[PDB]
């Protein structure tokens, strides 16, 4: 009967030591700096693979209706007419809804004359949904650069740090893309 | 008539009342208690903001599971019509100064389930009045913070003299029907069923 | 805090177009937008990135193409000018209208002079454009921002 | 079991409002039209909506009380509301806190 | 110095009847202690939020003021503006006055805690009775609000929270009894005087080490720090039925109980208004300290500072141990309470009586 | 510069270091640069002093 | 001149030091370091915020804490 009492005392002192170790690691966790970012004061750097808005050009277009069949919902419409003076068709209007858009960038890939483009815009907040049918002259505007804005602070993500950084907040050097670009390898080696 | 769906047509203030209205709007701008409602990966995108990487808490928004102490609901995910009266009751059980932020492409419109679908609700604006829409499938958490910023820009537009709009009129009507009584639906009765242990 | 008086209304009635610098962390233009309604102006929220062309949407009528899924045919919706139809059945007291653009960062400087001439052609509606701002609330003339 | 189906404008409750609450009763269907400040109304179009509701509840006879038939009745009521809006009748009001065109946008006939 | 005697002499020199002049003197400190209690509550809410942010490596509420210190004030100013909603039931006055019955005695028990020899309200005989018997009322208001809640789950959660709250009253009284036996008194003034006679060597934390831990565990179980009773059998225990006003009242009442417990634990065991070096040696080293108030004002400020750093240390330790120790069930909590704090408290009282009857030299005699 | 020529970005502060792009249009002293990486065509704008012409 | 006037002057100087000159240097030092401070120094900073809180309630809406803009070439 006494062995159960000694086992209970051993479990109690082990639980007290576990509580003390939890207090020790909690006091250890107060030493490190916070690793969060501020908005809209410290905006993240968009990578070359991160997609966004779809930009449309009205000059390098032939109205061939190829990317409409690639889209599962067929959101870009082609308002093409037939002209009797020429032998081809011309585009009149170009509209696309963005509230039902998946943003997967599949119509941009199947394009030989690169008529669609990827634009680094994600800040889209509107009080009404009826204005989402964007016009071609509205999609032909200049994107907002995060570098040229003097009020924001540029900070890269985890995979854009030189030689391996676990925090990625100070960045005292100007190096990026840890590795080597494939241009100096042909010069030296 | 030549115009479809027409719109019907619908002053000195004090400085102390203006300052009291600024204080009353600043309190709602500072507290902004949200509600966490999510049925899909948009709930995971919302929970990624609660973690210590984006710090969604720093604007004043604290996570609450109660649909009674939240002046803002955040609907998120693909909404089934079986969940539509649930969302209607969760919106109606909230207090009167409430706001709606709809996050997602399948929430604000039909999304991807707008071509061949018979169960997904094509738009949450048919259910609850959306104040700030948020396109994206899925949207960036910085875009959710931008929607929070636009909601904060929209809250300060309210007035203390034009406060007589947060109510519902009666417009009651009473009529009779001739429907047949239905048998009840199953409530439990899964394990200790007479057709389960005894094979027919 | 800062007990703001009635000074944005006089600067809006003197000029034709103004540009205010707000902090983008929260909301502070709502106080002036509420003071405009207290003075007797009808506010109209509108987003500056999605507008198409300013002339065909503000003076004349346009044609919107809804996104069809192949189920319906190609249809066109005749949209009237927004500020004209908002000015038609407007007035309870007939004082004035304002137009507020939320995100005025994604715009070019070519249509700004046309908007500043359009708000001076018809003396019934104003133009308010928002810039991302630098640490303080300040107002500037939009024509001086175009010329400089 | 409280059978109901509401989206934004129609409220078909299978009970009876005594003072401020409802009780389960399969003999009375209460109709509430446009509880939120989204459309301005009158007394003639609301009477036409009530007459269409009486015609729709007189059409559905000899059927079981389920959610599907009540939701179909509410959908026919909202379709009647949308066709009444498209007919050249009352529409939106510029007095609410939020302005979202859920039924349609004002367009030009010609 | 005596501000009350000088005010009485000034009102007598003005010309009064010595009764209505002395009647209205008490409401000014009676409201001053209330407003500094609300100041301490607004301190503790921001402190808990920022320390919970600093534990999990993030920043608390910002963009509301200089560093977000107005956010508890903004929350308390917003939650009184919300629409008071009521469920579909009867007894609306009972549902209103339930949280009032909860909020009255915990706020009422502010006449017990001292801040010095003269900086206190009431020290008649038995302030520990006026703490315990007034803190043991809130289960009645909890059960009243649970009955007026009209729910199947919230009533069961209120019953579970009341059964959790009433069980930790008996070791909370026995740990008070173990100190009141040694101090031969029930008032806090004699208890703090027996500790402030000497310096560190007269503290009750080194004389009764088991009773301090029992009292701390009972306080953490009573103020609902480790028991999460606010996932409570469907969603929450006594929640999801009120509005912003009643939830704000419950939140401020919980923070008042936390502040009052963090003050009372230090007062009964460690001792506010105390110094490691005795004040008589410093008064003999400086000069003559019997009528000169230039050092006495600084000594009173130092005693208030010692009480405030002890209260801040206990608050920080409680809200640090909230997220340190994991969550245990309420059945395991009641089992560990009734199987640990009562028998070791009884044998601690027995060994306290034995040590007092054996050598009555260093104890209270 | 003219729209339709190949340029190169040489700014050591930005992430895109020595990337060949295609000029789309010129307005307000800003140059739209179309990059060709993988199977997706991204368009990141720059300034007039940031780019250098490469034949 | 008397001793009660000296006591009133000491009370006024103590109220002025409690309300004006301490939260200014607290607001300076608190965001001056804010990262290099250890856990004990963080507890000291949180105590400095805790103690002089009637000064912070009067100096809160007047001061401004926002980052400065940078220059671009
Ligand atoms: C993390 C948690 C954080 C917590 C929060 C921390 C931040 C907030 C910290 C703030 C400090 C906390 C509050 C301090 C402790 C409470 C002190 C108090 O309540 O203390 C209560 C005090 C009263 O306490 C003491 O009261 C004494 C009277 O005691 C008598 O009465 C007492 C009962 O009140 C006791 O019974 C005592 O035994 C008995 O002797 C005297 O008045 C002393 O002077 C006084 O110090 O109230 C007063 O201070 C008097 C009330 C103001 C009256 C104004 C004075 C009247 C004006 C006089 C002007 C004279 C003008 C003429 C001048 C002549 C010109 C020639
Ligand atoms: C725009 C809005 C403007 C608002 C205007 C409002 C202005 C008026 C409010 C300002 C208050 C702040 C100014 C500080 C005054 C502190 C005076 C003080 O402590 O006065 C001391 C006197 C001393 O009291 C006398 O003290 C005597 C000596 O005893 C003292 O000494 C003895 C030594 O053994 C014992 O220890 C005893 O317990 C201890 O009290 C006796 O106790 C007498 O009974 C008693 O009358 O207290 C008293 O009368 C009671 C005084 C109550 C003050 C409590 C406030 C809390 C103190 C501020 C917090 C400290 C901050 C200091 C910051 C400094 C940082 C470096
Ligand atoms: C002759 C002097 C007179 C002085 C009068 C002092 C009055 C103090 C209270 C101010 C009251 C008016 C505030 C107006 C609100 C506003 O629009 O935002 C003003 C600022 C905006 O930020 C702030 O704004 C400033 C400018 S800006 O807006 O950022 O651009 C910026 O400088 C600053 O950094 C930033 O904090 O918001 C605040 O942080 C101020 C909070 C003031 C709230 C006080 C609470 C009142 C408690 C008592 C309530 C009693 C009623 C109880 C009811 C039951
Ligand atoms: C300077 C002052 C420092 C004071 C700090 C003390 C406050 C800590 C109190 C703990 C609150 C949480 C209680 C939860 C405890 C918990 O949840 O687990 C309690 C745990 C229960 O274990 P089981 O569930 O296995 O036990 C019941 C089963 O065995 C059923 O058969 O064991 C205990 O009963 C032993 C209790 C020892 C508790 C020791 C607490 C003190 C540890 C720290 C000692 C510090 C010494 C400091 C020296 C400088
Ligand atoms: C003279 C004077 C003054 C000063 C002050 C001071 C000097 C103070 C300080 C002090 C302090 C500053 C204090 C504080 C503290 C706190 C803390 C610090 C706490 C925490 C901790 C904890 C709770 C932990 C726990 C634990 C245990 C128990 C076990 C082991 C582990 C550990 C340790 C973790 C002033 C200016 C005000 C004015 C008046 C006069
Ligand atoms: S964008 Fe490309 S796929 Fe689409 S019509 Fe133009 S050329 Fe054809
Ligand atoms: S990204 Fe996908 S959904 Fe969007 S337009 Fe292109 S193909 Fe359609
Ligand atoms: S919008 Fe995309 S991410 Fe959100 S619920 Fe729909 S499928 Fe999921």
């Amino acid at each position: 009967f006494l062995n159960q009492i000694t086992n209970y005392a051993k479990e109690a002192v082990q639980s007290a030591k576990y509580i003390g170790q939890g207090l020790s690691v909690t006091f250890d966790h107060m030493r490190r700096r916070p690793i969060t970012v501020q908005y809209p004061y410290e905006k993240l750097i968009p990578s070359e693979r991160f997609r966004g808005r779809i930009h449309f050009e009205f000059d390098k277009c032939i109205a061939c209706e190829v990317c409409v069949r690639v889209c599962p919902i067929n959101l870009p419409v082609v308002d093409w007419v037939f002209n009797k003076e020429l032998k081809k068709k011309e585009l009149k209007h170009y509209s696309i809804d963005f509230g039902v858009c998946i943003f997967c960038a599949n119509c941009v890939e199947y394009c030989p004359t690169n008529c669609l483009s990827v634009t680094e815009e994600y800040e889209l907040a509107t009080y009404d949904r009826h204005e989402l049918n964007y016009d071609s002259v509205a999609m032909g505007r200049i994107p907002y650069k995060v570098t040229q804005d003097p009020m924001v602070t540029p900070i890269r993500e985890f995979a854009y740090l030189p030689a391996g950084v676990m925090s990625g907040h100070d960045l005292p050097a100007g190096a990026q893309r840890a590795g080597e670009r494939p241009e100096a390898i042909a010069n030296t080696a | 008539p030549a115009i479809l769906n027409p719109i019907a047509r619908p002053l000195a203030e004090n400085i102390i009342l203006t300052s009291l209205n600024d204080v009353y709007d600043w309190a709602r701008l500072s507290s902004l208690w949200p509600l966490m409602y999510g049925t899909a990966c948009c709930f995971i995108e919302f929970a990624a903001m609660i973690g210590s990487r984006f710090d969604f808490d720093r604007f004043g928004l604290v996570p609450r599971n109660s649909p009674r102490q939240a002046d803002l609901i955040i609907t998120s995910g693909t909404i089934t019509m079986k969940m539509a009266p649930a969302l209607v009751r969760l919106y109606e059980q909230m207090p009167s100064p409430k706001y709606v932020i709809a996050m997602g492409a399948c929430t604000i419109t039909g999304g991807m389930f707008s071509s061949d679908s018979y169960s997904a609700v094509r738009g949450v604006d048919k259910l609850i009045p959306v104040d700030v829409y948020l396109p994206g499938c899925p949207p960036r958490p910085e875009a959710i913070m931008d929607a929070i910023v636009k909601l904060r820009k929209k809250i300060a537009n309210e007035h203390i003299n034009e406060r007589g709009n947060l109510a519902q009129t009666h417009r009651l009507f009473t009529a009779k029907h001739k429907m047949k009584p239905v048998p009840p639906i199953l409530t439990g009765q899964y394990l200790n069923a007479p057709s389960r242990q005894a094979p027919p | 805090g800062l007990l703001a008086g009635y000074q944005f209304v006089k600067d809006l009635e003197s000029a034709g177009a103004l540009a205010l610098f707000v902090p983008p962390e929260g909301g502070f233009e709502g106080r002036y937008q509420r003071r405009l309604r207290s003075k007797g102006y009808t506010t109209l929220p509108m987003s500056a990135p999605g507008l198409g062309d300013l002339a065909a949407y503000l003076t004349q009528e346009h044609g919107i193409r809804p996104a069809h899924t192949g189920k319906e045919d190609i249809r066109v919706y005749f949209q009237p000018p927004l500020v004209t139809y908002h000015l038609e059945n407007l007035p309870p007291n007939a004082k004035g209208l304002v137009l507020w653009l939320i995100d005025g960062k994604r715009l070019s400087k070519q249509e700004f002079a046309y908007l500043a001439q359009l708000t001076q052609t018809l003396p019934k509606f104003k133009v308010v454009v928002e810039v991302g701002g630098d640490r303080v609330v300040r107002w500037e003339p939009l024509a001086d921002w175009v010329a400089a | 079991m409280l059978l109901k189906s509401t989206t934004r404008h129609v409220h078909i409750y299978a009970g009876h409002v005594v003072d401020g609450e409802v009780h389960p009763d399969t003999e009375t269907l209460t109709l509430n039209v446009d509880p939120d400040n989204e459309l301005e109304w009158n007394e003639a179009a609301l009477a036409k909506v009530e007459a269409k509701f009486r015609e729709l509840v007189a059409n559905a006879a000899g059927e079981d009380l389920t959610e599907y038939n009540l939701r179909r009745i509410g959908s026919d009521l909202e379709h009647f509301i949308r066709s009444l809006l498209m007919q050249g009748e009352i529409g939106y009001n510029l007095n609410s806190r939020v302005r979202n065109y859920s039924l349609g946008i004002p367009r030009v006939n010609h | 110095i005596d501000l009350q005697g000088q005010f009485i002499s000034a009102l007598q020199s003005l010309g009064l009847s010595h009764d209505l002049a002395k009647l209205l003197w008490l409401p000014l400190p009676m409201l001053m202690m209330l407003i500094v209690a609300t100041v301490g509550v607004l301190v503790a809410v921001w402190l808990e939020r920022k320390i919970s942010a600093a534990v999990q490596q993030r920043i608390g509420p910002e963009y509301i003021g200089p560093l977000g210190i107005l956010a508890p004030l903004a929350d308390g100013l917003k939650l009184i503006f919300k629409e008071d909603v009521l469920p579909a039931n009867s007894d609306r006055w009972l549902f209103t006055l339930g949280p009032a019955v909860v909020v009255i005695p915990v706020f009422l028990s502010y006449i017990i805690v001292p801040f010095g020899q003269n900086l206190l309200i009431s020290n008649l005989a038995m302030g520990v009775f006026l703490w315990i018997a007034l803190s043991s009322i809130a289960p009645i208001g909890l059960l009243m609000a649970g009955y007026a809640s009209n729910n199947k789950y919230s009533l069961l959660g209120g019953l579970r929270a009341a059964a959790q709250s009433i069980s930790y009253e008996i070791p909370l009284a026995l740990a008070v009894l173990a100190v009141a036996m040694m101090s031969n008194g029930l008032g806090t003034v004699e208890i703090v005087e027996q500790q402030s006679q000497y310096g560190i060597l007269s503290w009750n934390v080194w004389r009764q080490p088991i009773g301090f831990l029992v009292f701390w565990i009972a306080a953490l179980a009573e103020c609902e720090r480790l028991p999460f009773d606010l996932e409570e059998e469907l969603v929450a225990g006594y929640q999801t039925e009120y509005a912003g006003m009643k939830f704000a009242l419950f939140y401020l009442g919980a923070y008042v109980n936390l502040v009052l417990s963090a003050l009372l634990v230090s007062v009964l065991y460690f001792g506010g208004w105390s110094f490691p070096i005795p004040l008589e040696t410093i008064a003999n080293l400086l000069g003559v300290s019997e009528t000169n108030p230039f050092l006495q004002i600084a000594f009173a400020v130092l005693g208030i500072t010692m009480t405030l750093i002890k209260a801040y240390f206990f608050v920080f330790l409680a809200i640090l141990l909230r997220w340190t120790v994991p969550r245990v069930r309420i059945d395991q909590l009641l089992d560990l309470g009734w199987k640990f704090l009562l028998p070791v408290g009884l044998v601690n009282l027995l060994l306290t009586a034995g040590l007092k009857l054996a050598f009555p030299v260093a104890f209270g005699g | 510069i003219l729209p339709g020529m190949t340029v190169k970005v040489t700014n050591p502060n930005d992430t895109y270091y020595q990337f060949q792009g295609i000029v789309q249009r010129i307005t307000d002293g800003k140059v739209a640069v179309l990059f060709e990486g993988g199977n997706w065509d991204k368009l990141v704008t720059f300034q007039a002093s940031e780019l250098e012409p490469v034949v | 001149v008397s001793t009660e006037l000296l006591v009133l002057g000491v009370y006024g100087a103590l109220a002025g030091l409690y309300l004006l000159v301490v939260p200014a240097i607290v607001y300076a030092y608190l965001n001056a370091r804010w990262y290099v401070a250890s856990s004990f120094e963080r507890a000291f900073m949180y105590f400095l915020v805790t103690f002089f809180f009637p000064g912070l309630l009067l100096l809160a809406p007047f001061i401004n804490f926002r980052p400065q803009p940078r220059s671009l070439n």
